[PDB]
C-alpha cells in the first residue's frame, strides 16, 4: 500500500484475501471436526459419573 | 410518491420559501417546518398488496440493531452478538531525521562526457534531500521505467544510500537495458540482477554525441568465453583465439576481443547514440541517509495516533521501552512478521508499537413483549478505555441516542454498560461468563 | 558544518590590483562549486564568477578581463586577483559554496561573512 | 479451548481499500462466527453436563 | 591511530576471524575476536561474527 | 539573456495582514526561482528553492507560487521579525542574475 | 457510467488560418465539479477568495 | 537470546538427527518414530533414439 499505486496494488490484494479465506475455512472445518469427537467423550464421561 | 425526475443540471446551497399577502399589507395564521437528511440504513416492510407499513432505523439505539440483524420485529430472550467495535485515531506523527544538504545529483547527469559502456562508472550520493517530481512530470526524457516501486511516490520514502549507474548506448539497445534480456549488450557489456529495484532513464543527445565525419570514441566487447554475473566488469584488452589459448597477431585465429565503433549524424532514429542512467534504490534497515522533503512533529505517548517512522505507517499505541538494539539494528520484528519496535531517530529513543483496542459488541435483552430494556457488553477491555471513547465521540458503532448512565461494572470477560450489580446471588438465567450471571428483575 | 572565513586589504589605489581569499574549516574542498559575489552600497547583488573542483572555472560574461580565479586543494584556500579597481568597484565581498540540483546553475546555500573594502 | 476470531483485522487489518473488496464476499465470515460462537456454548454445556 | 612492532618470546595470545563472501558486486566482510594461549591448535569452540 | 525587474519598488505593512510581492521575467522559465532574504548588515539566507518548495527549517508560513513569467511570494501572519529585503534569482539559464529586489518598511 | 462516446475531425470548418476565436474554457475554479454539474458564472479572481 | 545475542545453531544436513530436530523446531525430542521428507533416485544418463 505505501510503495505502489492503487490500480497495481489490488491486484495482489486479491491474492492474499482468495489465500487468507481458504486458510480460516481450513481451520474452521476441522474445528468441527474435533469438536464432535470430544463432544462423544463428554457423554461417556457423564454416563460414568451417573 | 415520487412526482417528478427533474434534469435541471445545478448545485443549490439555499433556498427561500414563498408567500401570499394580501391587503395596508397583512398576514394570516401559516406554518411550515424543515429538517435535514441523513445517509443511514433504513428496513422496509411491504404489505401483501404491495404497500410499505413500517420502517426501522437500524442506527436509533441498539435494539434497532439487534432488530435488524436478526431481520424480524420480536426478539424472544438471550445473548446476541451483532458487530465488532473499535477506537479511532486522534492524531499524527513524523519522524523524519534531520538533514540540511541539498542532492548533488546534476554532478551526474550535467557531466560533460559519460564513459564507454564496457566500464560503466559508479558514483554514490547520500546524507541529502531532494525532491524527485521535476524529472516525473517532465517531457526531456525519451522513456521511465520504474521496477518495484511507483514514481509518483518516491516523495514518501527515505533511502539508505543512492547508486547511480551511467553509460552510452547504441540505437535501439535501450530495449536490452532491462532484467532478462539476452544480447551482446545484455550478457557481455552489462547485466542486472533478477530482483532489481530502480528507476531506468534514456535521452536522446544526436546533438554533441554525433557529426557528419562521425565519432570513434566508443567501444563494446563482443566476444568472451563466458556471460558476466550481476554487475561484475571486465576491463582486460588481451588478444584473443576460440582456442583458449595465448596467440599474437596477425597470426592464425587472433582477435581483438571488443569492437570500435561510430555514430553518423544522419542515423535513423534505431541508430542515434543515446545516454542512460541507472538509480539504484538501497532500502537497507540501518540510518537512512537520503529523504524527501517533510516536516516532522512531537510525538504523542499513550493515544492512538497515525504514525509514519521511516516510511513505516500504521496505527498504534507508543511507548517507552527496555529493547537493548545493538548498534546496526534499526527495527525489531515478531513472527508473523509484524513491527514489534522502532529507534526514533531524532533521539534515538527505543519504542514500543501495539494496537488500539479492537473486540466484539453483544447486547442483552429479555423478551421485546415484556420491555425494551438492553444491556451492553463490550468484551475483553478495561472501561477506561471505552467511557474515555464514548465521551468526546471517538467509539465506533455511534449511537444517534444513548447514554453511559452511572451503572457501569466489570467482570473478566469485560465490562457491561446499563446493569446493576447486586450482592445476592440466584440461579442463572443468561450466563455471561466468568461467574457473572444476568437476569431481569425487580429493583 | 563548514565554516567560510576571508581576508584581504583594506583600501587599493586606482590602477592597481585588488585580492582576496577565502578558506574552509569543518570540511575539506572537494565536490562543491565556489562562488565570488559582490554587493554595491545600496544597490542589487553581483556575480562574479565561481570555480570548483579539478581548475575549472566561471566567469561573468562582461569584465571577463577584470578578474581570474584560482582554487588550492591544499590549504583549503582559494583566492582571486583584479586586473584593475576603480572607485566604482567598492562594495561588500562574499565567498559562498554552490550547490546544483539538476541542470542549469547552482543555488549559493551557505555564505560567508563577507568583508567592506573600498578606493581613495 | 473455545477460542474466537475477528475476521477483519485477520484478512484485511488496518486498510479499508482491502475491507471494500472483501465487501463483495458477502456474508461468509458472519456465518464462520456464527459457527465459531455454537462450538463455544458447546464447551460450556458439556462442563455443566458432567 | 597508532601500531607497535615488537616480537615476544611466550606463545600465541590472539585468535581472530573473519568471512569473506561476494554477491551483486558487493564484498561482505565480517569480523570476531577471542583471547586464547594454545600451540599450534585451532581450539574448539563456538563465536558469532 | 534572461533579464530580470520586480515591482513594487516599495512597500509596508502592519502586523498581522498579508502582503505579497512580485518579480517578473522576460521570457519563459520553469521551477528556476530561488527566494533570499537579507537583513541589515548580514548575509543572505534561502527561503525557497523549488517552484514551492520551502528550505529545509524555514517557518511554515512561509510560500509562494507562480510558472512562465509571472512568479509571487506569499507571506503571511507577518511579526515584526520579518523585516528584511528580498531578492529573487533564477538559475535555469548559464548567466546568473538576481533581481533588484524590494524594500519593506515598517 | 452507461453510454457511448463520439467524436470526428472538423478541420473543414471549425478552423481557419486567420483562426477563429469563438470558444473560452474555465481553468480557474476553488473547487471541482461534481458529476454533470455546471457552472456559467464570470466574474473577476482573486486567489485570496475575497 | 532475550538480549538479542545468538547462543547456538544447528545444521540439518550433518546427519538425520539434524533433520529430526530441524523439522519438529525443538533443541530436545523424547521417543517415537517420525516422518521427515520424501527420497528418491537421481538419473545416470540419457537416451535418444530418433
Ligand atoms: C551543465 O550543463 C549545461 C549544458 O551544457 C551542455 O554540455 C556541453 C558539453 C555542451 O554540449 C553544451 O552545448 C550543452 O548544452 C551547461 O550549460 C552550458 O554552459 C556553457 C559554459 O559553461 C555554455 O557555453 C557558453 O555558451 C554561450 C552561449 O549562450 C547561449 O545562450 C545565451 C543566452 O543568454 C546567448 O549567449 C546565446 O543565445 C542568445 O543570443 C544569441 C546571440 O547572442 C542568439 O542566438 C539568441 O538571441 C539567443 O537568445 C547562446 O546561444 C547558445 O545556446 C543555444 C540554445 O539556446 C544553442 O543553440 C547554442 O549552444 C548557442 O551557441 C556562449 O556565448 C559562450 O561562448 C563564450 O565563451 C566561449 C568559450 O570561452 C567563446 O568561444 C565565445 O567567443 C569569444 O569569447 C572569448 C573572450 O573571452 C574567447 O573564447 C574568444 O576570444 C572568443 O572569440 C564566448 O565568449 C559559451 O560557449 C553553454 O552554452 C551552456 N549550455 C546551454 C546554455 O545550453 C552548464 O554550464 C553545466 N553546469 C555547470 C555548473 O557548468
Ligand atoms: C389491501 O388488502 C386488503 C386486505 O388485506 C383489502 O381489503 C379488503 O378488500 C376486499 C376486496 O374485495 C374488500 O371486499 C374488503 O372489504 C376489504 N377489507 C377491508 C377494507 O377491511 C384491500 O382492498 C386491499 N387494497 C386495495 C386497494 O384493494
Ligand atoms: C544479558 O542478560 C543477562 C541475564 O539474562 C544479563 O545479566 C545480568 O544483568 C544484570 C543487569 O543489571 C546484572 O546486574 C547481573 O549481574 C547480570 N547477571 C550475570 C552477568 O550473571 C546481562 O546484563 C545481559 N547483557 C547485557 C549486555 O546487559
Ligand atoms: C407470549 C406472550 O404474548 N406473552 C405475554 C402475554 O401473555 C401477555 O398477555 C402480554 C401482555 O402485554 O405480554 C406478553
Ligand atoms: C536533530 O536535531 C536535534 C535537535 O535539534 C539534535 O539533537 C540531533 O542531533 C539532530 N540529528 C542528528 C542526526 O544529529
Ligand atoms: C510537477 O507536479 C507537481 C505536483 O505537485 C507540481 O507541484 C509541479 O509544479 C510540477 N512541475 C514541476 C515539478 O516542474
Amino acid at each position: 500500500l505505501s510503495r505502489l499505486d492503487p490500480p497495481e496494488a489490488e491486484v495482489q490484494i486479491d491474492r492474499l484475501i482468495t489465500g487468507r479465506l481458504q486458510s480460516l475455512q481450513t481451520y474452521v472445518t476441522q474445528q468441527l471436526i474435533r469438536a464432535a469427537e470430544i463432544r462423544a467423550s463428554a457423554n461417556l464421561a457423564a454416563t460414568k459419573m451417573s | 410518491k415520487p412526482i417528478f425526475k427533474l434534469p435541471l443540471g445545478i448545485n443549490i446551497t439555499n433556498f427561500r420559501a414563498i408567500l401570499t399577502a394580501f391587503s395596508t399589507w397583512g398576514t394570516s395564521a401559516a406554518a411550515y417546518f424543515v429538517g435535514y437528511l441523513k445517509p443511514t440504513t433504513f428496513m422496509l416492510k411491504y404489505d401483501e398488496n404491495g404497500t410499505i407499513t413500517d420502517a426501522v432505523d437500524c442506527s436509533q439505539n441498539p435494539l434497532a440493531e439487534l432488530k435488524c440483524s436478526v431481520k424480524s420485529f420480536e426478539i424472544d430472550k438471550g445473548i446476541y452478538q451483532t458487530s465488532n467495535f473499535r477506537v479511532v485515531p486522534s492524531g499524527d506523527v513524523v519522524r523524519f531525521p534531520n538533514i540540511t544538504n541539498l542532492c548533488p545529483f546534476g554532478e551526474v547527469f550535467n557531466a560533460t562526457k559519460f564513459p564507454s559502456v564496457y566500464a560503466w562508472e559508479r558514483k554514490k550520493i547520500s546524507n541529502c534531500v531532494a525532491d524527485y517530481s521535476v524529472l516525473y512530470n517532465s517531457t526531456f526524457f525519451s522513456t521511465f521505467k520504474c521496477y518495484g516501486v511507483s514514481a509518483t511516490k518516491l516523495n514518501d520514502l527515505c533511502f539508505s544510500n543512492v547508486y547511480a549507474d551511467s553509460f552510452v548506448v547504441k540505437g535501439d539497445d535501450v530495449r536490452q537495458i532491462a532484467p532478462g534480456q539476452t544480447g551482446v549488450i545484455a550478457d557481455y557489456n552489462y547485466k542486472l540482477p533478477d530482483d532489481f529495484m530502480g528507476c531506468v532513464l534514456a535521452w536522446n543527445t544526436r546533438n554533441i554525441d554525433a557529426t557528419s565525419t562521425g565519432n570513434y570514441n566508443y567501444k563494446y566487447r563482443y566476444l568472451r568465453h563466458g556471460k558476466l554475473r550481476p554487475f561484475e566488469r571486465d576491463i582486460s584488452n588481451v588478444p584473443f583465439s576460440p582456442d583458449g589459448k595465448p596467440c599474437t597477431p596477425p597470426a592464425l585465429n587472433c582477435y581483438w576481443p571488443l569492437n570500435d565503433y561510430g555514430f553518423y549524424t544522419t542515423t535513423g532514429i534505431g541508430y542515434q547514440p543515446y545516454r542512460v542512467v541507472v538509480l539504484s534504490f538501497e532500502l537497507l534497515n540501518a540510518p537512512a541517509t537520503v529523504c524527501g522533503p517533510k516536516l516532522s512533529t512531537d510525538l504523542i505517548k499513550n493515544q492512538c495516533v497515525n504514525f509514519n517512522f521511516n516510511g513505516l505507517t500504521g496505527t498504534g499505541v507508543l511507548t517507552p521501552s527496555s529493547k537493548r538494539f545493538q548498534p546496526f539494528q534499526q527495527f525489531g520484528r515478531d513472527v508473523s512478521d509484524f513491527t514489534d519496535s522502532v529507534r526514533d531517530p531524532k533521539t534515538s529513543e527505543i519504542l514500543d508499537i501495539s494496537p488500539c483496542s479492537f473486540g466484539g459488541v453483544s447486547v442483552i435483552t429479555p423478551g421485546t413483549n415484556a420491555s425494551s430494556e438492553v444491556a451492553v457488553l463490550y468484551q475483553d477491555v478495561n472501561c477506561t478505555d471505552v467511557s474515555t471513547a464514548i465521551h468526546a465521540d471517538q467509539l465506533t458503532p455511534a449511537w444517534r441516542i444513548y447514554s453511559t448512565g452511572n451503572n457501569v461494572f466489570q467482570t473478566q470477560a469485560g465490562c457491561l454498560i446499563g446493569a446493576e450489580h447486586v450482592d445476592t446471588s440466584y440461579e442463572c438465567d443468561i450466563p455471561i461468563g466468568a461467574g457473572i450471571c444476568a437476569s431481569y428483575h425487580t429493583v | 558544518q563548514v565554516q567560510l572565513q576571508e581576508s584581504g586589504p583594506g583600501l587599493v589605489k586606482p590602477s592597481e590590483t585588488l585580492s582576496l581569499t577565502c578558506s574552509v574549516s569543518g570540511g575539506s574542498i572537494s565536490s562543491h562549486y565556489w562562488s565570488w559575489i559582490r554587493q554595491p552600497p545600496g544597490k542589487g547583488l553581483e556575480w562574479i564568477g565561481y570555480i570548483y573542483y579539478s581548475g575549472s572555472t566561471n566567469h561573468n560574461p562582461s569584465l571577463k578581463s577584470r578578474v581570474t580565479i584560482s582554487v588550492d586543494t591544499s590549504k583549503n584556500q582559494f583566492s582571486l586577483k583584479l586586473s584593475s579597481v576603480t572607485a566604482a568597484d567598492t562594495a561588500v565581498y562574499y565567498c559562498a559554496r554552490g550547490v546544483l540540483l539538476w541542470f542549469g546553475e547552482p543555488i549559493f546555500e551557505i555564505w560567508g561573512q563577507g568583508t567592506m573594502v573600498t578606493v581613495s | 479451548a473455545k477460542t474466537s476470531v475477528d475476521c477483519n483485522m485477520y484478512i484485511c487489518g488496518d486498510s479499508t481499500e482491502c475491507a471494500n473488496l472483501l465487501l463483495q464476499y458477502g456474508s461468509f465470515c458472519t456465518q464462520l462466527n456464527r459457527a465459531l460462537s455454537g462450538i463455544a456454548a458447546e464447551q460450556d454445556r458439556n462442563t455443566r453436563e458432567v | 591511530f597508532s601500531l607497535d612492532v615488537s616480537e615476544k618470546s611466550g606463545n600465541f595470545k590472539h585468535l581472530r576471524e573473519f568471512v569473506f563472501k561476494n554477491k551483486d558486486g558487493f564484498l561482505y566482510v565480517y569480523k570476531g575476536y577471542q583471547p586464547i594461549d594454545v600451540v599450534r591448535d585451532l581450539p574448539s569452540g563456538f563465536n558469532t561474527l | 539573456e534572461i533579464v530580470m525587474t520586480q515591482s513594487p519598488a516599495t512597500l509596508s505593512v502592519s502586523p498581522g495582514e498579508r502582503a505579497t510581492l512580485s518579480c517578473r521575467a522576460s521570457q519563459s522559465v520553469s521551477s528556476s526561482l530561488a527566494w533570499y532574504q537579507q537583513k541589515p548588515g548580514q548575509a543572505p539566507r534561502l527561503l525557497i528553492y523549488g517552484a514551492s518548495t520551502r528550505a529545509p527549517g524555514i517557518p511554515a508560513r512561509f510560500s509562494g507560487s507562480g510558472s512562465g513569467t509571472e512568479f509571487t511570494l506569499t507571506i503571511s501572519s507577518l511579526q515584526s521579525e520579518d523585516f528584511a529585503v528580498y531578492y529573487c534569482q533564477q538559475y535555469n539559464n548559464w548567466p546568473l542574475t538576481f533581481g533588484g529586489g524590494t524594500k519593506v518598511e515598517i
